[PDB]
C-alpha cells in the first residue's frame, strides 16, 4: 500500500522527544547545581 | 482636606498633669530601669503590636477570578461564547453536525484559563515580593528595659515603655516627657509650622499640643535628646487617629509603566482598527459570521502584545531585588528608574568615602612634627612623653573631650575598644588611653565648671576648669576646634613650657605644618587654653554660658592634633567607574580645603593631571588672582565663597568645571549645591546623613541616606538606603539602573518581533488568495501559550561590558519605545521570520501535490465546502476535509517555524551591543524557555487527538528543518550588525537600528 | 503641524530628505536581498520533488466519491414543471459532459479505444517521459442510459427522474480492487464483476429508504461501477486529455415534494470511509422535485 505513511514512527519519536525537552527543562528550571 | 487644626485641637485628653509618682502609679513603670520584657511582651499581647489598622486585603479567590475574567481575557470569553452558541443553533438545524464549533469554544476556554493562571502566578510572585521590602530593614525604637537601653522594632512598643530619642530620632508614639536636656521637636506634621518647640518635663501648659512635657506621634526631635514613657499606641496615639483616615498617597504616576501605557494604547488601536477592517473584510469574502469573529480574534491577539504591562512589573521587582541585595533599598519604585539617569553624585567625604574610622597618628607641637601612637607594644610614642607641651595638649585633648569608654571593656585593649561620642573624641580618647594614663582621673581633678558643645555658629568647643594646682590662678579654658580659626584667637604659644608671643614667623611654620599635615589627606584639629588671672575671676567667681563674659580672645595655641581616616575600599574603583560613564561626582565635605583636596586627588575625585586655580598659580608662581579661571578643569570651592556668590557665579562654576570639591560646607548649604546641580540640567543623586541635609535629600532627584549613620530623618527624607553607607553601592545601583532599561528594551525588541510572522498570512492569504498558512488556535498557542516563558526571560539577562561605558540617558528624549525599534522588530526580524513560516508552508503544499505558482487563487474554491473536486498540480481531486488537514498541517508547521525563528530571535535578544560570544549563555531562565517551548510544540503537534481537537496535526520529520536556514540568517544578520556597530560607533547603523 | 514638516532640516514626517533616501536604498537592498533569498530557496526546494509524482500521497487516500452537477449543501431541489428551476443542475452537467462527448475525443494518438466491457486495467509502464504522452481510455456518453445528454438534454429532470452522475476522485498512481465474491455478505445485492469497482445507492433513514423509488443505475457495460481498465492515472503531466470513467443513477417513481437524502457508496479494498469527512468514499444527495 504505497499510500499509508508510518505516522506511528513519528509519533512516538515527537513524543519521546518533548519528554526528554521537558524533563530536560524541569532540571534546568529546578537547577541543584547549574548556577 | 479640613483634617488638621480641626479634627485634632478637639479630640485630646492626657495626664501631662500627672507628676512623677502619679506617673510611676498609673503607668506601673520603673521610671529608672523600665518594665520588664516579660511585662514588655504582656502588654504587646495584650494591646497589640505598635501599628495602624492595614487596608482590607483582598482574597486570594479574588484576584485570579478579575485575571480570568481580565480585559484581554474578554474577548476570548466572548468568542469562546459565540462558538457555544453557534454550537447549540447548529444542533438544532441538521442532525448529526460536527463538534468543530464546539471544540473551538473548548479549546478557547482552556486557553483563557491557562493565560489567566500564568497572569495569576506572576502577579502573585510579584505582590509577594514587593511586600518583602516593607520587612526588609524595620525601624527601630530605642527603650530602656530592666536596666538596660536595647534597640528594639517598632511595632513591638508597648504602652508605659520608657523610651529615649535624641536627634534625628522619629518620635515612635505619643509620650510623656521624664528627663529631657535641650530637646527640640519639629511639629510641622502635627500643627503645621516648622519652628522647633523645646519639650522639657516640667509642666508648662494644660492643652496637650502647647505643652513641653508631651512628644507626638509621627514628629521627630530636631535637637537634643529626651525620654519618655508612651502614653498612646498604635490607633490610639493623637496624630493615629488623622494619620489612619485622612492621610492616605495619591495617584502617583510612573513613568516607567506611563510610557508602556501610551504605547500599549496606540498598538491596541491600530490592532483593533486592522481587526475590525478584516472582520468586514472576511464578512464580505462570503465567510461565516462566527469566523469573522474567529480572525478578529486572532488578529487583536497577534498584534497586541498583552503581556507587556506584566514584563515590566517583572523587570522593576527583579532589579529592585538586586538592588536590595547590593546594599541599595530603594524606598519607592520610582526612584528604581531615576538612578539609572543619574548624572551628578553629590557625596560625602566623612562616612561615605571614607570608613569614618579615624585614628589620632601626627601632632604638631613646640614647632616639631610627631608621630605617635605605638603600635600597642607600649613602646610610647616618637617622642619623650615628658615634653612640657605635651603635657598641656593632652589636658585640653581629654578634658575638652566628650567621649567616654562604656563598661565591659577594661579586658581588651584600646584600639579595639568601644567608646561613646565623636569619631574624633573616640580617637583621642584611644590616643590619651595609649600613651598618656587614664582620663577618668584627669577629668576628674580638673573639674569642669561650663562647657560649650560644637556649634556652627562659635565652630569650636569649650570647657572651663578649676585646677586644683597651687601655682595657677584657679582656672583653666580649653578649646579645640578648626586650627585655622583656633590659631586667630590666640596671641602666645608654649614652647617647652614657656610661654611666648605668637609672631609672623611662628604662625608661617604653623601654616607650613598645616598644608605638609592637610596634603596627606589627614583631618587636623586646633587645640588652646587659657589660665585667666586670678585677680579679675576669683575663687568664687561665676563664669556665665549664656552671657559670654570670661575672654573668648587671646588664649594660648598649645598644639594641632591629627588623625587618619582611610577611604572605602571599592571607592577608588567607584569614582573611576564614575567617571568612565559619564557621571559627574561631587565632593561635599566640611574638612579643610588642603585635607579635602588631598582626599579628593587620592581616592580619584581629582584625577592625575588636573590643576585647581591655586596649583597653577603655585606652579607658575604668579598670583592666584592673575591666573585664567578657565585654565583649571577642577576646583576647591570654599564654604566662606559659597555663602557670598551669586546663582551666577554658581551656574559658572558648576558649567566650566569637571572636578568640583566643596570644602568647609555647611550640610545646610548644600540645597543650593542641589538646587545649582539641578539648574545644570542633571539628575542628581545626594548623600546625607544628619537632620540638616534633609532639604537636600527632599530637593535632589535621588536622595541616598545613610542606613548605619544615618538618622530616621535622612532615611525618611531620601529616596534610597545605602545598606553599608559605602559610595561603590550608589554606582553599582546607578548600574543597575541602566539594566532595567536594557533588558527592558530587549525584552520589548522581542515580544514584539513575533508581531510580522503572526500577522503577514492573513495580509497575503487576502492579497495572493492563497490558503490560509496560520490559523487563529495556532497564533493563541504561539502568544498565549508558547512565548510567555521566553518573553519573561530577557528579563534576567545580565549586563553588558559597555553598560558603564556609555553615556547617562535623559528621560526628556530616549524612550523605550523608539522609532529603531519598530524598524527592528517589525522590518527586518520580522520579515524574515515571516518568511521562514511562508517558506514551510509552500514546502508542505508543494510536497503534498499543490505547487506554489498554482496556489494562487485556489483559497475560493479551498475554502468551499461543497467543491471537492479541488484539482492539485499533478491532476489529482481532493476533497474538503482531505484538503483542510492539509492547511492545518500547514498552520501547525508554521508554528513551528515560528518557534524555530524564535528561538534564534531570542537568543540575538540576549544583548544588543556585544557578541553573543561575549555575553555567554549565564541565563537559566531564558535557556528553560527555549527547551520548555520547543517542548510544547513538539507535544500540540504530536499528542494523540489534537488532530481532532486543536486541529493540529502530526509533522514530518523532514519540515522540522525548513526554517532552519532562516534562524541562521537572523542570527549571522544580527551579529555582523552588532559586530559593525561594535567597529564603527555613531555610524549609519548604530544611528540607524541600534534601539 | 510641526511633526508633519518642519522646514529648518527639511524633515517629512519625522526625518529629513538625505535620512529618507538612505532608508529607502537600504530598505530596497534588503527586502531584495531578502526575496532574493526567498525565491532561491523555493527553487532549491522545487529541485526535490518530481515533476510527475507528488513526494506524498497519504493525504489523497482512499480517494473521494464526488458527484456532479456540483450543488451548495448537496441538495438539488427543483420544480419539475419549471423550465428553469432545473436549468442550473443541467447547465453544470453539460459543463463537464462535453468534455466526454465524440468530438472531444477525434485524435487516435492521444484518445484510444479501449473495452466496451469491463476488462483489466490499462497500466502503462512507469511514470516518466520515456514514452511522451500516453493514451486515454475513451469513454462515449452513450454508455449512460437516458442521462447522456444526446437524446434528452433535461436528464430527466424535465420528468421527475433526476439522474446524478457519479464521479471517482482522481489520484495518481492507484489501483482500485474491487471487493472478492469471498467476502461478499455485507454490501448490498449488485453485479459481480471483477473488473468493475461498484457504487451502490441507498437511503439515509427508514423514511429515505421507502420514498426514494427505484434506482437505475447507468455504467459501462451495463455494470453499476467504473471499469478497472480506465486506472491508473498518471497526472496532467503524462495524461493532459485523460477522461475519467463515469456512472450515472437515475432517480424514477419518488415521492414529489418532499426531500430525500440518499447515499451512494463505493465499495472496494482500497475504499474506506470516514466519520469527519462525509465525502471519503461515499456522498449524500438531498433532492425534492416540488412540482
Ligand atoms: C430510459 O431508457 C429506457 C431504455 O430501454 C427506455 O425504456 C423504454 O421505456 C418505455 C416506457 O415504459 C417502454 O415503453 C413500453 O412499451 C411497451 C411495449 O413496447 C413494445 O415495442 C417496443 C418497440 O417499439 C417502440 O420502440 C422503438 C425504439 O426502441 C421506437 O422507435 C418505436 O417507434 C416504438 O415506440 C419494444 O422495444 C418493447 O420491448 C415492446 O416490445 C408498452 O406495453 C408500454 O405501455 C404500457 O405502459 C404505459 C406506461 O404506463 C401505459 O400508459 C400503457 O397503457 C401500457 O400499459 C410502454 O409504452 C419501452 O419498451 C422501453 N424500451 C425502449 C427500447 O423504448 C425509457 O423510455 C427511458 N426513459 C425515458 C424517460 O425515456
Ligand atoms: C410511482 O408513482 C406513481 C405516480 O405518483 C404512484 O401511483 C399513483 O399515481 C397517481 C397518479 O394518477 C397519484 O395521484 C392520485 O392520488 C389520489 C390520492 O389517493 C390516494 O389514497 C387512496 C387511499 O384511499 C389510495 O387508495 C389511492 O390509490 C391514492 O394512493 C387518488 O385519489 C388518485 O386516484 C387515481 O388512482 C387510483 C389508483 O391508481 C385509480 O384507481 C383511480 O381510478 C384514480 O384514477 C390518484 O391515485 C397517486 O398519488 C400515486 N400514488 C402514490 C404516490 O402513492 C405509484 O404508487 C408509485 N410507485 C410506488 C411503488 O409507490
Ligand atoms: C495550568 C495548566 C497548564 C497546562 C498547559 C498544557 C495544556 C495541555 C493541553 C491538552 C493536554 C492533553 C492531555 C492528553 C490528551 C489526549 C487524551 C487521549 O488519550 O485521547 C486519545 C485519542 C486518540 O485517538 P486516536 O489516536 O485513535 O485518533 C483517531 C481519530 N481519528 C481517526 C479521527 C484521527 O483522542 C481522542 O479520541 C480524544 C482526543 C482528546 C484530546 C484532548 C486534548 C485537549 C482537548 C481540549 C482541551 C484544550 C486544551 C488546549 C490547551 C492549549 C494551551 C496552549
Ligand atoms: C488592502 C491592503 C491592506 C494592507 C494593510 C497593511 C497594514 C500593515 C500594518 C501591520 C501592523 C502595523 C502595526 C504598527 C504599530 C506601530 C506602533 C507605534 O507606536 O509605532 C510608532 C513608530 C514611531 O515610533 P515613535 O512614535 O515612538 O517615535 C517617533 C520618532 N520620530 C518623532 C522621530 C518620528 O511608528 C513608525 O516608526 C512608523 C511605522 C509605519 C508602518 C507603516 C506600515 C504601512 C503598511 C503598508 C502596507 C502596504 C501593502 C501594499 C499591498 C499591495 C498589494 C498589491
Ligand atoms: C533531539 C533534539 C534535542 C535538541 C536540543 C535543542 C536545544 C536547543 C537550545 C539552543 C540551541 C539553538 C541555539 C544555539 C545558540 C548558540 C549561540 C552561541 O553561539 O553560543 C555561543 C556561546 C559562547 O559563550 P562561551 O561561554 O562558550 O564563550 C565565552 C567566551 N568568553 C569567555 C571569552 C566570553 O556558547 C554556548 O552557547 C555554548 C553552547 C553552544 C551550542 C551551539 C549549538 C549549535 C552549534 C553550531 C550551529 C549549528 C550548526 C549546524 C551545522 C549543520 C550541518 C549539517
Ligand atoms: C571552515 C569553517 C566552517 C565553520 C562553520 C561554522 C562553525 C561554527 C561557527 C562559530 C562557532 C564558534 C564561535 C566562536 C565565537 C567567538 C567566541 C569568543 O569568545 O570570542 C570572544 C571574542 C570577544 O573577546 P573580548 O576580548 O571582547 O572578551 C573577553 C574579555 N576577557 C578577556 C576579559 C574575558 O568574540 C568576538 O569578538 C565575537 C565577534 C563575532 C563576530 C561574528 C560576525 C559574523 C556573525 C556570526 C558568525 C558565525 C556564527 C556561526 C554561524 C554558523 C553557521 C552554520
Ligand atoms: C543545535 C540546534 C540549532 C538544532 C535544534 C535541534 C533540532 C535539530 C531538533 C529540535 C526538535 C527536533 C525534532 C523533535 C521531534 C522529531 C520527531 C521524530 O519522530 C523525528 C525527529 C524530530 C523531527 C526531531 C529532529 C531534531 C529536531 C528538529
Ligand atoms: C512586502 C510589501 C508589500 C510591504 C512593504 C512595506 C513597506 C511599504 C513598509 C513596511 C514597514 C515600513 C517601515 C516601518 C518603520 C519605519 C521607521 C521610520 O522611522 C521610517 C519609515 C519606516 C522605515 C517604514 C517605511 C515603510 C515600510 C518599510
Ligand atoms: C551555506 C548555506 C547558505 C547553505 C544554505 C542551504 C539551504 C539552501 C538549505 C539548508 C536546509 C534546506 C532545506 C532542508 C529541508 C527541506 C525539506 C525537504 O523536504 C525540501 C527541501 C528543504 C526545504 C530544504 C531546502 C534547501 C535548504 C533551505
Ligand atoms: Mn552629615
Ligand atoms: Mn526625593
Ligand atoms: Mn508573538
Amino acid at each position: 500500500d504505497p499510500f499509508y505513511y508510518d505516522y506511528e514512527t513519528v509519533r512516538n519519536g515527537g513524543l519521546i522527544f518533548a519528554a526528554l525537552a521537558f524533563i530536560v527543562g524541569l532540571i534546568i528550571i529546578l537547577s541543584k547545581r547549574l548556577r | 482636606e479640613r483634617d488638621m487644626d480641626e479634627l485634632k485641637k478637639e479630640v485630646s485628653m492626657d495626664d501631662h498633669k500627672l507628676s512623677l509618682d502619679e506617673l510611676h502609679r498609673k503607668y506601673g513603670t520603673d521610671l529608672s530601669r523600665g518594665l520588664t520584657p516579660a511585662r514588655a511582651a504582656e502588654i504587646l499581647a495584650r494591646d497589640g503590636p505598635n501599628a495602624l489598622t492595614p487596608p482590607p486585603t483582598t482574597p486570594e479567590w479574588v484576584k485570579f477570578c478579575r485575571q480570568l475574567f481580565g480585559g484581554f481575557s474578554m474577548l476570548l470569553w466572548i468568542g469562546a461564547i459565540l462558538c457555544f452558541l453557534a454550537y447549540g443553533i447548529q444542533a438544532a438545524t441538521e442532525e448529526e453536525p460536527q463538534n468543530d464549533n464546539l471544540y473551538l469554544g473548548v479549546v478557547l476556554s482552556a486557553v483563557v484559563i491557562i493565560t489567566g493562571c500564568f497572569s495569576y502566578y506572576q502577579e502573585a510572585k510579584s505582590s509577594k515580593i514587593m511586600e518583602s521590602f516593607k520587612n526588609m530593614v524595620p525601624q527601630q525604637a530605642l527603650v530602656i528595659r530592666n536596666g538596660e537601653k536595647m534597640s528594639i522594632n517598632a511595632e513591638e512598643v508597648v504602652v508605659g515603655d520608657l523610651v529615649e530619642v535624641k536627634g534625628g530620632d522619629r518620635i515612635p508614639a505619643d509620650l510623656r516627657i521624664i528627663s529631657a536636656n535641650g530637646c527640640k521637636v519639629d511639629n510641622s506634621s502635627l500643627t503645621g509650622e516648622s519652628e522647633p518647640q523645646t519639650r522639657s518635663p516640667d509642666f508648662t501648659n494644660e492643652n496637650p499640643l502647647e505643652t513641653r512635657n508631651i512628644a507626638f506621634f509621627s514628629t521627630n526631635c530636631v535637637e537634643g535628646t529626651a525620654r519618655g514613657i508612651v502614653v498612646y499606641t498604635g490607633d490610639r496615639t493623637v496624630m493615629g487617629r488623622i494619620a489612619t483616615l485622612a492621610s492616605g498617597l495619591e495617584g502617583g504616576q510612573t513613568p516607567i509603566a506611563a510610557e508602556i501605557e501610551h504605547f500599549i494604547h496606540i498598538i491596541t488601536g491600530v490592532a483593533v482598527f486592522l481587526g475590525v477592517s478584516f472582520f468586514i473584510l472576511s464578512l464580505i469574502l462570503e465567510y461565516t459570521w462566527l469566523e469573522a469573529v474567529i480572525f478578529l480574534i486572532g488578529i487583536i491577539v497577534a498584534n497586541v502584545p498583552e503581556g507587556l504591562l506584566a514584563t515590566v512589573t517583572v523587570c522593576l521587582t527583579l532589579t529592585a531585588k538586586r538592588m536590595a541585595r547590593k546594599n541599595c533599598l530603594v524606598k519607592n519604585l520610582e526612584a528604581v528608574e531615576t538612578l539609572g539617569s543619574t548624572s551628578t553624585i553629590c557625596s560625602d567625604k566623612t562616612g561615605t568615602l571614607t570608613q569614618n574610622r579615624m585614628t589620632v597618628a601626627h601632632m604638631w607641637f613646640d614647632n616639631q612634627i610627631h608621630e605617635a601612637d605605638t603600635t600597642e607594644n607600649q613602646s610610647g610614642v616618637s617622642f619623650d612623653k615628658t615634653s612640657a607641651t605635651w603635657l598641656a595638649l593632652s589636658r585640653i585633648a581629654g578634658l575638652c573631650n566628650r567621649a567616654v569608654f562604656q563598661a565591659n571593656q577594661e579586658n581588651l585593649p584600646i584600639l579595639k575598644r568601644a567608646v561613646a561620642g565623636d569619631a574624633s573624641e573616640s580617637a583621642l580618647l584611644k590616643c590619651i588611653e595609649l600613651c598618656c594614663g587614664s582620663v577618668k582621673e584627669m577629668r576628674e581633678r580638673y573639674t569642669k565648671i561650663v562647657e560649650i558643645p560644637f556649634n556652627s555658629t562659635n565652630k569650636y568647643q569649650l570647657s572651663i576648669h578649676k585646677n586644683p594646682n597651687t601655682a595657677e590662678p584657679r582656672h583653666l579654658l580649653v578649646m579645640k576646634g578648626a586650627p585655622e580659626r583656633i590659631l586667630d584667637r590666640c596671641s602666645s604659644i608654649l614652647i617647652h613650657g614657656k610661654e611666648q608671643p605668637l609672631d609672623e614667623e611662628l604662625k608661617d611654620a604653623f601654616q607650613n605644618a598645616y598644608l605638609e599635615l592637610g596634603g596627606l589627606g589627614e583631618r587636623v584639629l586646633g587645640f588652646c587654653h587659657l589660665f585667666l588671672p586670678d585677680e579679675q575671676f576669683p575663687e568664687g567667681f561665676q563664669f556665665d554660658t549664656d552671657d559670654v563674659n570670661f575672654p573668648l580672645d587671646n588664649l594660648c595655641f598649645v598644639g594641632l592634633i591629627s588623625m587618619i581616616d582611610p577611604p572605602r575600599a571599592a571607592v577608588p574603583d567607584a569614582v573611576g567607574k564614575c567617571r568612565s560613564a559619564g557621571i559627574k561626582v561631587i565632593m561635599v565635605t566640611g574638612d579643610h580645603p588642603i585635607t579635602a583636596k588631598a582626599i579628593a586627588k587620592g581616592v580619584g575625585i581629582i584625577s592625575e593631571g588636573n590643576e585647581t586655580v591655586e596649583d597653577i598659580a603655585a606652579r607658575l608662581n604668579i598670583p592666584v588672582s592673575q591666573v585664567n579661571p578657565r585654565d583649571a578643569k577642577a576646583c576647591v570651592v570654599h564654604g566662606s565663597d559659597l555663602k557670598d556668590m551669586t546663582s551666577e557665579q554658581l551656574d559658572d562654576i558648576l558649567k566650566y568645571h569637571t572636578e568640583i570639591v566643596f570644602a568647609r560646607t555647611s550640610p545646610q548649604q548644600k540645597l543650593i549645591i542641589v538646587e545649582g546641580c539641578q539648574r545644570q540640567g542633571a539628575i542628581v543623586a545626594v548623600t546625607g546623613d544628619g537632620v540638616n541635609d534633609s532639604p537636600a535629600l527632599k530637593k535632589a532627584d535621588i536622595g541616598v541616606a545613610m542606613g548605619i549613620a544615618g538618622s530616621d530623618v535622612s532615611k525618611q527624607a531620601a529616596d534610597m538606603i545605602l545598606l553599608d553607607d559605602n559610595f561603590a553601592s550608589i554606582v553599582t545601583g546607578v548600574e543597575e539602573g541602566r539594566l532595567i532599561f536594557d533588558n527592558l528594551k530587549k525584552s520589548i525588541a522581542y515580544t514584539l518581533t513575533s508581531n510580522i510572522p503572526e500577522i503577514t498570512p492573513f495580509l497575503i492569504f487576502i492579497i495572493a488568495n492563497i490558503p490560509l498558512p496560520l490559523g487563529t488556535v495556532t497564533i493563541l498557542c504561539i502568544d498565549l501559550g508558547t512565548d510567555m516563558v521566553p518573553a519573561i526571560s530577557l528579563a534576567y539577562e545580565q549586563a553588558e561590558s559597555d553598560i558603564m561605558k556609555r553615556q547617562p540617558r535623559n528621560p526628556k528624549t530616549d524612550k523605550l519605545v523608539n522609532e529603531r525599534l519598530i524598524s527592528m522588530a517589525y522590518g527586518q526580524i520580522g520579515m524574515i521570520q515571516a518568511l521562514g513560516g511562508f517558506f514551510t508552508y509552500f514546502v508542505i503544499l508543494a510536497e503534498n501535490g499543490f505547487l506554489p505558482i498554482h496556489l494562487l487563487g485556489l483559497r475560493v474554491n479551498w475554502d468551499d465546502r461543497w467543491i471537492n473536486d479541488v484539482e492539485d498540480s499533478y491532476g489529482q481531486q481532493w476533497t474538503y476535509e482531505q484538503r483542510k488537514i492539509v492547511e492545518f498541517t500547514c498552520h501547525t508547521a508554521f508554528f513551528v517555524s515560528i518557534v524555530v525563528v524564535q528561538w534564534a530571535d531570542l537568543v540575538i535578544c540576549k544583548t544588543r551591543r556585544n557578541s553573543v560570544f561575549q555575553q555567554g549563555m549565564k541565563n537559566k531562565i531564558l535557556i528553560f524557555g527555549l527547551f520548555e517551548e520547543t517542548a510544547l510544540a513538539a507535544f500540540l503537534s504530536y499528542c494523540p487527538g489534537m488532530g481532532v481537537a486543536l486541529r493540529m496535526y502530526p509533522l514530518k520529520p523532514t519540515w522540522w528543518f525548513c526554517a532552519f536556514p532562516y534562524s541562521l540568517l537572523i542570527f549571522v544578520y544580527d551579529e555582523v550588525r552588532k559586530l559593525i556597530i561594535r567597529r564603527r560607533p555613531g555610524g549609519w547603523v548604530e544611528k540607524e537600528t541600534y534601539y | 503641524k510641526k511633526f508633519i514638516w518642519n522646514s529648518e532640516k527639511k524633515e517629512f514626517l519625522g526625518r529629513t530628505g538625505g535620512s529618507w533616501f538612505k532608508i529607502l536604498l537600504f530598505y530596497v537592498i534588503f527586502y531584495g536581498c531578502l526575496a532574493g533569498i526567498f525565491i532561491g530557496t523555493i527553487q532549491v526546494m522545487l529541485l526535490t520533488i518530481s515533476e510527475f509524482k507528488p513526494t506524498y500521497q497519504d493525504r489523497v487516500a482512499p480517494p473521494g466519491l464526488t458527484q456532479i452537477p456540483q450543488s451548495q449543501k448537496t441538495e438539488i431541489s427543483f420544480r419539475p414543471n419549471d423550465p428553469q428551476s432545473y436549468e442550473s443542475y443541467v447547465v453544470s452537467i453539460v459543463r463537464f459532459l462535453e468534455k466526454y462527448k465524440d468530438l472531444a475525443q477525434k485524435d487516435d494518438m492521444i484518445f484510444e479505444d479501449c473495452g466496451n466491457v469491463p476488462s483489466e486495467l490499462k497500466e502503462r509502464g512507469e511514470y516518466n517521459n520515456e514514452r511522451g504522452e500516453r493514451k486515454v481510455c475513451r469513454f462515449r456518453l452513450e454508455w449512460l442510459g437516458n442521462c447522456s445528454g444526446l437524446n434528452d438534454e433535461t436528464y430527466g429532470y424535465k420528468d421527475g427522474k433526476p439522474c446524478v452522475i457519479i464521479k471517482l476522485n482522481r489520484v495518481l498512481g492507484f489501483k482500485p480492487k474491487p471487493p472478492k465474491n469471498e467476502s461478499l455478505e455485507t454490501y448490498p445485492v449488485m453485479k459481480y464483476n471483477p473488473y468493475v469497482l461498484p457504487v451502490h445507492c441507498t437511503g439515509k433513514r427508514d423514511e429515505d429508504k421507502e420514498k426514494v423509488g427505484t434506482m437505475e443505475y447507468f455504467g459501462l457495460g451495463g455494470y453499476p461501477g467504473f471499469p478497472l481498465q480506465y486506472y491508473p492515472y498518471y497526472g496532467k503531466l503524462l495524461q493532459p486529455k485523460y477522461l475519467q470513467p463515469l456512472m450515472a443513477v437515475q432517480f424514477t417513481n419518488l415521492t414529489m415534494d418532499t426531500e430525500i437524502r440518499i447515499e451512494c457508496k463505493a465499495y472496494g479494498e482500497n475504499i474506506g470511509y470516514s466519520e469527519k469527512d462525509r465525502f471519503q468514499g461515499r456522498f449524500d444527495v438531498k433532492i425534492e422535485v416540488k412540482s
